């Protein structure tokens, strides 16, 4: 998800 | 693994995040989650900079961040707050005291400052405390946890050899580690509460939370 994307 | 104490003390200092700038209840929880998304993503970056956590899978990166991200929000917010006794520091245009404040967790996170300042906690012990942080309160929840272990035996090595360059004795350093150590239990319990808190807010949908913190919750 979103944290994924930011990593 | 092949940093020097003093290597891995600079790259934890070079990789500090920056402090960012933020009343009825409502609004004041609007700053703090707001303020809080923007901390979290530039947590991010700084977690892609402790040494050893870049060779995680992605997945294991996104359960360490899931599980620590409040944790060291909080460590963040007490370590600034540390020098403002009586109150915490949530921006420098933010500066709070408790009748403002939630206070359970207010009290809480003072009661941290305090310790910290109590014990002169030096800015190279923060950011490795801050780096155990996030490296161990996912573990316990295999390879890949060996190098998660070897990584953090090499930050007590570092916290240790902070010690010893202080001129502590070998007794010194021990007790003073543990004391660092046993903080953990209490922000981790900190946490917690704040998790609880957070979920709270989600569910009477007045307050903004942004996607990402939202998915923080789910995770939680
Ligand atoms: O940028 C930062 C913003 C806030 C914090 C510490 N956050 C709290 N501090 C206090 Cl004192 N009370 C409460 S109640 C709920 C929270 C809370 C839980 C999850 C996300 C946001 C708020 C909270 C640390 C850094």
């Amino acid at each position: 998800k979103i944290l994924h994307r930011l990593l | 693994l092949s940093l020097t104490a003093d290597q891995m003390v600079s790259a934890l200092l070079d990789a500090e995040p920056p402090i960012l700038y933020s009343f009825s209840e409502a609004s004041m929880m609007g700053l703090l989650t707001n303020l809080a998304d923007r901390e979290l993503v530039h947590m991010i970056n700084w977690a892609k900079r402790v040494p050893g956590f870049v060779d995680l899978t992605l997945h294991d990166q996104v359960h360490l961040l899931e599980c620590a991200w409040l944790e060291i929000l909080m460590i963040g917010l007490v370590w600034r707050s540390m020098e403002h006794p009586g109150k915490l520091l949530f921006a420098p245009n933010l500066l709070l005291d408790r009748n403002q404040g939630m206070v359970e967790i207010f009290d809480m996170l003072l009661a941290t400052s305090s310790r910290f300042r109590m014990m002169n906690l030096q800015g190279e012990e923060f950011v490795c405390l801050k780096s155990i942080i996030l490296l161990n309160s996912g573990v316990y929840t295999l390879e890949e946890k060996d190098h998660i272990h070897r990584v953090l035996d090499k930050i007590t090595d570092t916290l240790i050899h902070l010690m010893a360059k202080a001129g502590l004795t070998l007794q010194q350093q021990h007790q003073r580690l543990a004391q660092l150590l046993l903080i953990l239990s209490h922000i981790r319990h900190m946490s917690n509460k704040g998790m609880e808190h957070l979920y709270s807010m989600k569910c009477k949908n007045v307050v903004p939370l942004s996607d990402l913190l939202l998915e923080m919750l789910d995770a939680h």
